[PDB]
């Protein structure tokens, strides 16, 4: 019924909350009791992380109330990350920065369960360019500390991290990312 | 041959077979080829703190700019934990043609305030060249002079990139007396400084130090008293020079200087300490003083 319930939540998104005959938090809370048992199938996690977070109803409480428990039962798949990078699109809707903070915390917390981590690593710059905004730096730094491979240490990224360190503080998250970039091709040095 | 030769060398050294090195009096070393007069003259009257430097793996005297950048970016990063690093081959600080050319490491701070001026030299050190493979460019001597903090940072960088290790070279009072004797045996003129021997008695509660500073010409005439075989100074001749000092000090102050230890032997050739801050190089005998110093660094490495 969850697949039916989540498509109902999508209908709850194709229309307003006011126009709905029933509350979202009632049906999404039945889904939440389900999450206390089993939160989101790979397809379910994908879709409910896709439509609930791109632009639609997805209240910065409601989208967060799900996002606290929107992780995966078996594993998170590539198509989950794909168009939530189009939630990382970060635009007119943007799933505004608080839900972005919980979203990047989602990825940091569940970086261990992806079938193909290489696919997200191939998406390295999409999150690396998200390091410039202040609110996601403490969490994007962790994510790229988890995503970093040698192919992602191009010298322009090294200079961008140095620019971030000079403009912003000596924050230990930037220091951790710098430690990785020193562990790889040493175009930068720091201890 | 590639290692077993070094094992046989270690066997010979540990055997301790009749060591007394009858050494040639440091001959006037006319400055070989280039030896940048400004650079070498800047390198003479500087108090080098000696270290023993194991051979550098995968070193090349072509990639000086790359190492300069790699170390400059490391030193200023140790400040994160204004500075320029100029690796400079010296081109002439070598005893034989096959020795590796000595090269500098200077922490240049705006102007040329050389904070640290490191110095690796391998002169007359062919007891190490013929035992190490080609990949290692061996420079047994390392010369600090900058603060101990910067030395203990560039040494770490060198360990990290070259697998070379810096044991602080400590000249024992035996080697110190040897060099104090061959430097008053030299054929120099216009003695720059008095021949001072800073003794330091081994008293447990107190730490009295003695500066048995002799007039440099007066010590040369005292050396000629105990110098009989020319060309080479023996261990007995060195001991007799030192015992004439002993019998001129215990004669005067009734305290047996031979019961004390040398800590510093200033001479017109080159001052020399014990604890490491050793080699001031007053005169341009530095290819001979450095020859002795490298021969001593082999002793520590090998």
């Amino acid at each position: 019924e969850e697949d039916a319930l989540q498509m109902a939540v999508g209908y709850f998104e194709k229309g307003p909350i006011k126009a709905s005959q029933n509350k979202d938090k009632t049906l999404e809370k039945h889904l939440k009791t389900v999450e206390n048992v089993a939160w989101k199938n790979g397809l379910a996690s994908e879709e409910i992380d896709i439509l609930l977070n791109i632009a639609l109803s997805g209240k910065f409480g409601n989208a967060v109330n799900t996002r606290i428990l929107k992780c995966m039962i078996p594993a998170t798949v590539i198509s989950e990350d794909s168009v939530v990078k189009a939630v990382s699109w970060l635009c007119v809707g943007k799933c505004s920065g608080s839900t972005k903070v919980l979203f990047y915390r989602w990825l940091v917390a569940m970086f261990d369960f992806i079938d193909r981590k290489e696919q997200i690593n191939l998406l390295y710059g999409f999150f690396f360019a998200s390091l410039q905004d202040d609110a996601l730096c403490p969490y994007v730094c962790h994510l790229l500390y988890l995503l970093t491979k040698k192919e992602n240490v191009k010298p322009f990224r090294v200079r961008k991290l140095l620019d971030l360190q000079a403009k912003m503080g000596m924050q230990p998250h930037l220091q951790a990312l710098l430690s990785l970039y020193k562990f790889f091709a040493p175009a930068l040095i720091s201890v | 041959t590639p290692l077993q030769k070094r094992l046989e060398s270690v066997r010979k050294q540990s055997s301790f077979i009749l060591t007394p090195p009858r050494r040639k009096i440091p001959q006037c070393s006319q400055l070989q080829e280039d030896v940048d007069p400004q650079k070498v003259a800047f390198l003479l009257h500087k108090q080098w703190t000696l270290y023993s430097l194991t051979p550098l793996y995968k070193f090349s005297y072509s990639n000086l700019k790359e190492y300069s950048r790699l170390l400059n970016a490391f030193i200023v990063a140790e400040k994160q934990k204004n500075i320029k690093v100029i690796f400079s081959t010296l081109l002439g600080m070598k005893g034989t043609q096959r020795d590796p050319e000595a090269f500098l490491v200077q922490i240049v701070s705006r102007e040329g305030k050389v904070l640290w001026t490191g110095w690796f030299c391998c002169v007359f050190g062919d007891s190490l060249l013929e035992t190490v493979s080609e990949d290692f460019t061996c420079l047994p001597l390392f010369l600090a002079n900058g603060a101990e903090s910067n030395t203990a940072i560039i040494g770490t960088w060198f360990q990290k990139t070259f697998d070379c290790y810096f044991s602080p070279l400590a000249i024992n009072a035996f080697n110190l007396s040897w060099m104090a004797a061959m430097w008053t045996a030299c054929k120099m003129d216009h003695y720059v400084a008095t021949t001072e021997f800073l003794w330091s008695v081994p008293c447990s509660p107190q730490s009295l130090d003695i500066s048995f500073a002799i007039h440099p010409e007066d010590a040369k005439a005292l050396w000629d008293s105990v110098h009989k075989t020319p060309g080479e100074v023996t261990q007995e001749e060195v001991d007799l020079f030192m015992d004439c000092l002993y019998s001129h000090f215990h004669r005067h102050f009734k305290i047996h200087l031979s019961a004390t230890r040398l800590v510093r032997v200033s001479t017109s050739v080159a001052s020399a300490h014990t604890d490491g801050k050793i080699k001031i190089l007053c005169h341009k005998y530095l290819i001979g003083v450095l020859a002795y110093l490298t021969e001593l660094a082999i002793f520590q490495i090998e």
